[PDB]
RNA sequence: AAUUGUUGAAAGGGAAGGGCAUUUGAUCA
RNA sequence: AAUACUGCCAGCUGGGACUGAGGACUGCGACGUAAGUCAAGGAUGCUGGCAAUGGUUAUAUGCCGCCCGUCUUGAAACA
RNA sequence: CCCUGAAAAUGGAUGGCGCUCAAGCGUGUUACCUAUACUCUACCGUCAGGGUUGAUAUGAUGCCCUGACGAGUAGGCAGGCGUGGAGGUCAGUGACGAAGCCUAGACCGUAAGGUCGGGUCGAACGGCCUCUAGUGCAGAUCUUGGUGGUAGUAGCAAAUAU
RNA sequence: UUGGCGGAAAGGCCUUGGGUGCUUGCUGGCGAAUUGCAAUGUCAUUUUGCGUGGGGAUAAAUCAUUUGUAUACGACUUAGA
């Protein structure tokens, strides 16, 4: 139930990790630009990691688009769900982690009634 | 008939590479019986198949094939350049592949 | 933990060359083994098929002490207490029910091929 | 609200495609492909087996025959890129192929859910095949060794170079 | 640089294939005589053939005709430069220097 | 084409043969080299002896057991020549090396197999007439090889056996040729001649 | 978290760790 | 006379690889006397297979890859 | 061209293997391989030249068209993520589970970061427009706490002896 | 199945007589399809365990004690139904 859109292509499907993250525990897996005078990553040698650049972006037509073709929208109540009544073709509901099951079931029922796709249907539900 | 072959033997030499930089996206295939580009300009556009075998059945058979096509000639020894849908695992530098006769223009 | 320890011929049965004969650890392990045997007997498990299926030794909080060195320096002289746990089980493993059916997906060409083989072979 | 509001929503109205100036034209077959030509199939079940080209169907597949008293390939359609046309040719004059056409070979798409997890031919098709092959062998018998030639299957031996072989 | 006397055939090929104009400081491709007439009609040039004529035969408005055309961005020669070292004179065996009528082959190879 | 290619070492230049065999092994063809003691190298015997002495001089100072291993056998010299040509460090180079089998003389599992020569690596086809060459066997036995007589006796016995085999094969070939000549001058023969074969 | 013990998985011819592409194993809509 | 060499064709044609962007019409052209058509300001038609492709991670393979930060014209340094 | 002249200390350098009508040397001619170089195309960002209030229809800081460019230390400017608090709003979430932690499980964004699935867990927490700062760590022989290789190792040998 | 040759890595080769098929050397008959325009369209070999029949025999080493041609411990060398 997605509008006709061009095939989503990603110029870099990998994750940009900080240098020496796998070497030192203090260095977390969050990108930080190397500002050292003799940093090989900063000097962009051959065989090292790749810094994020402006060219690694994505097409604006297929930006913020899930693989199912529906944009992700965070909802918290039935009133929030009513917002995407005439925009179910491009936006998909997503229940946040702070909603209990007693409201999750009602939200799912309303989404089914209004034909709104939910990205997390099996959330906090009995197995 | 003791022989049932509808393809041409080929050897996977290496990728299109340089002294210190290699390009896995394009491979080099040597054809038996071909020695010059003049006769190498016959197996162009043909489909090359790597037919390997695994120990786990996927969809009823344990034999899996990787497909590609001949793009152009490489060198004066009859070697040709090949582009595959999935690049060869680079462990097959010398393996035998099957160049089929289709699409056939002759 | 066999760095810079002596070698012996009593450990040849295990394939190693460096082995020792601990005393306090052996007594503690034997006591816990007898406790486990008593627990199993109280529960109702016969000792005929009882085997030690799990054992674990962890490091307990250290009992800090003191030592005296040259030039009036104070150094670190604590112990390394052990937290020991073990589980014995009755051994019983004859056979299982294997895996599920693992339904395979067949292409039309594959189905035709198997049909041809069935029709041709007796 | 976890997310306040999208300020502008894209309109969920489909846009018609622009008019395309891409017409269709009949396929231009190779100069070596002419009805009555002996062909060798490269891909498919009946590969290597030798067949005879009869008619060019409108769906860009050649009507081919494997006359049933020679090698057993039925009256089928074959792609132009999976056939090698040999030098020898046997004419097909007097053999009617007007009945065969695209809707003659109806697929009758198989049912979806009920797959062949376990475990036919039309008498009309058999009749057309017999009618064709009667005249086919009637003409073929005029020249020696053609029957055995077509019954035999093509294969590649050691030392055989296709780029220097005149098929 | 390498420079030489061009011919009518190579001039026409260059203008047809890589011919680009300069309108509003932009590189607008020339695929119709209307743009050429609009941007050069004051000088009596209104078609691509007229522009080619002004290029081949130097006339009163050759300066404006040349200034209207964007410099041609050619590729590397298809058959190669033909010499082992480009940075040597033509008499010395390289692409550097005047090539006279030999520039036509190099230009068509690069175009 | 052949799964295993047997190459004779007689009258073959060491460097050219090594390059050819290394290229073939990298391509992926199984190669066995026989009679490596008859390999010929350009230059004089004294020249190659001095070169081998210079190679021998190279050794690790602190522990000579960890230095370069100067193998003395001609087959091992050929193997070292090919190893200096193939990247033995990589797994692909290791596989190419295991694809190689070099022996002195004609082993029992290879005496009854066809032997192949390399036309682009032969002394009689590359070296200028009148140029000085040497023998790998003589160089090895002057450098320290100690099995020159054993291989010579084995080669003589194998040559006698092969001569008897070739006498029998020549008799059979003469009989076959006579049979073919008798079968000729027939209609099938004329049709075959007209059709080439 | 540093550190440590068991279970389950992988690798280990004088280091490990990373990037470019793929096979195989595990997992995933 | 023919041929070698160079240059031209707004002469024809065989084979192979990459790319499919734009989304009712607007303009410049051709065929067609005329309806209408077109290779003409960005690819459509038909058909086949499946309901495996692909994402994350480990190993393996071919190639590349010196230790982070500072001082310095010069750092990885035996600073 | 080659040879004597021409001798330095760990074992080694046309990179080596090796090469002799060369795979050495000078010159003449073709084919072949490649740079983040050149030409075209797809996408992102920046700049420039413009169109678009004749609307229900909102963001003219919005949308669209065309062209050109995209390196970089110190440094400047601009656009954004996140943290502790305050105002307005979501008559926001939550003991049927808020915060926190774990999670070679998944999604979005080039990136800082955000979100979902599961386990542990037990009373608070979040989005939007702004204001405020004791607001982001990888080092400073940085301050405090804890923990590893060394390492079950050195050692537990003066003073006659059990 | 009879015999012979081969020790370098022989582990293979030749040969004698019979049996079991095929024989496309030549001449006929029969069936080939509904695998749908190609989707490797299997039949080869490298180990481990399991199950079925025939066939071959019922052994050593280490620790423990001790010996000394031996030694830091290892290890070597001995012995004791």
């Amino acid at each position: 139930a997605s509008l006709p859109h061009p095939k989503i292509v990603k110029k870099h499907t990998k994750k940009f990790k900080r240098h020496h993250s796998d070497r030192y525990h203090r260095v977390a897996e969050n990108w930080r630009k190397q500002k050292g005078i003799d940093s090989v990553v900063r000097r962009r040698f051959r065989g090292n990691i790749s810094q994020p650049k402006i060219g690694y972006g994505s097409n604006k037509k297929t930006k913020f688009l899930s693989p199912s073709g529906h944009k992700t929208f965070l909802v918290a109540n039935v009133k929030d769900l009513e917002t995407l009544t005439m925009h179910t073709k491009t936006y998909a509901a997503e229940i946040a982690h702070n909603i209990s099951a007693k409201n999750r079931v009602v939200i799912l029922a309303r989404a089914k009634a209004l034909g709104i796709k939910v990205t997390n249907p099996k959330g906090r539900l009995a197995l | 008939a003791e022989s049932h072959r509808l393809y041409v033997k080929g050897k996977h030499l290496s990728y299109q590479r340089s002294k210190r930089v290699n390009n896995p996206n394009v491979s080099l295939i040597k054809i038996e019986g071909v020695a010059t580009p003049q006769d190498a300009q016959f197996y162009l556009g043909k489909r090359i198949a790597y037919v390997y075998r695994a120990s786990k059945e996927v969809r009823g058979s344990k034999i899996r094939v990787m497909w590609g096509k001949v793009t152009r000639t490489h060198g004066n020894s009859g070697v040709v350049r090949a582009t595959f849908r999935n690049n060869l695992p680079a462990k097959t530098f010398g393996a035998s592949v099957r160049i089929f006769l289709y699409p056939s223009n002759i | 933990f066999n760095s810079s320890i002596g070698r012996t011929a009593q450990g040849k049965e295990f394939g190693v060359t460096k082995a020792r004969w601990p005393a306090k650890s052996v007594k503690f392990v034997q006591g816990l083994l007898q406790n486990a045997a008593a627990n199993a007997e109280a529960k109702g498990l016969d000792a005929t098929k009882l085997y030690v299926s799990h054992i674990q030794v962890n490091q307990a909080p250290k009992q800090r002490r003191r030592t005296y060195r040259a030039h009036g320096r104070i150094n670190k002289y604590e112990s390394s207490p052990s937290h020991i746990e073990l589980v014995v089980t009755e051994k019983e493993e004859a056979v299982a029910k294997a895996a599920e059916k693992k339904v395979v997906r067949l292409t039309s060409r594959q189905r035709g091929r198997i049909a041809a083989q069935k029709r041709i072979a007796a | 609200t976890a997310q306040q509001a999208p300020k502008w929503y894209p309109s969920e109205d489909v846009a018609a495609p622009k008019k395309t100036r891409k017409a269709v034209r009949p396929q231009k077959l190779r100069a070596s492909l002419v009805p009555g030509t002996v062909l060798i199939l490269l891909a498919g079940r009946f590969r290597g087996k030798r067949v005879v080209y009869l008619k060019h169907l409108e769906d860009n597949t050649l009507l081919v025959t494997g006359p049933f008293k020679v090698n057993g390939v039925p009256l089928r359609r074959v792609n132009a890129r999976y056939v090698i046309a040999t030098s020898t040719k046997v004419s097909v004059e007097g053999v009617n192929v007007e009945k065969f056409n695209v809707e003659y070979f109806a697929k009758e798409k198989l049912t979806k859910k009920e797959k062949k997890e376990a475990n036919e031919i039309k008498t009309e098709r058999v009749e057309d095949q017999k009618v064709v092959d009667k005249a086919l062998l009637a003409e073929i018998k005029k020249t020696p060794l053609l029957k055995q030639y077509l019954s035999a299957s093509f294969s590649l031996k050691n030392g055989d170079k296709p780029h220097l072989l005149k098929f | 640089v390498a420079y030489g006397y061009p011919s009518y055939s190579t001039i026409r090929q260059l203008v047809y294939k890589r011919g680009f104009g300069k309108i509003n400081k932009q590189r607008v491709p020339l695929s119709d005589n209307a743009i050429i007439e609009a941007n050069l009609g004051k000088y009596g040039i209104l078609s691509i053939d007229d522009l080619i004529h002004e290029i081949i035969t130097v006339g009163p408005h050759f300066k404006q005709a040349n200034n209207f055309l964007w410099p041609f961005k050619l590729s590397n020669p298809s058959g190669g430069w033909g010499v082992p070292r480009k940075f040597k004179h033509f008499i010395q065996g390289g692409s550097f220097g005047n090539r006279e009528e030999f520039i036509n082959k190099l230009v068509k190879s690069m175009n | 084409v052949e799964p295993v290619v047997v190459i004779d070492g007689k009258g073959h230049l060491v460097g050219r043969l090594a390059s050819v065999v290394a290229k073939q092994l990298l391509n992926g063809q199984k190669i066995v080299v026989v009679r490596a003691e008859e390999l010929n190298i350009s230059g004089e015997f004294f020249r190659n002896k001095l070169k081998y002495h210079d190679f021998l001089r190279k050794a690790t100072a602190f522990n000579k057991t960890r230095g370069p291993f100067h193998f003395r056998a001609p087959s091992r010299i050929f193997y070292k020549a090919l190893r200096g040509m193939v990247s033995h460090k990589t797994a692909r180079g290791k596989a190419a090396l295991e694809r190689l089998k070099v022996f002195e003389g004609i082993p029992p599992p290879y005496d009854k197999k066809k032997r192949v020569v390399v036309p682009q690596a032969l002394r009689v086809l590359r070296l200028k007439p009148g140029r000085k060459y040497t023998t790998l066997g003589k160089l090895s036995t002057s450098v320290g090889w100690k099995y020159e007589d054993v291989v010579a006796k084995l080669e003589a016995k194998r040559k006698v056996s092969s001569a008897e085999y070739y006498a029998k094969k020549r008799a059979f070939t003469k009989k076959v040729a006579s049979a073919n000549a008798t079968a000729a001058e027939s209609d099938v023969a004329k049709q075959l001649a007209a059709l080439g074969y």
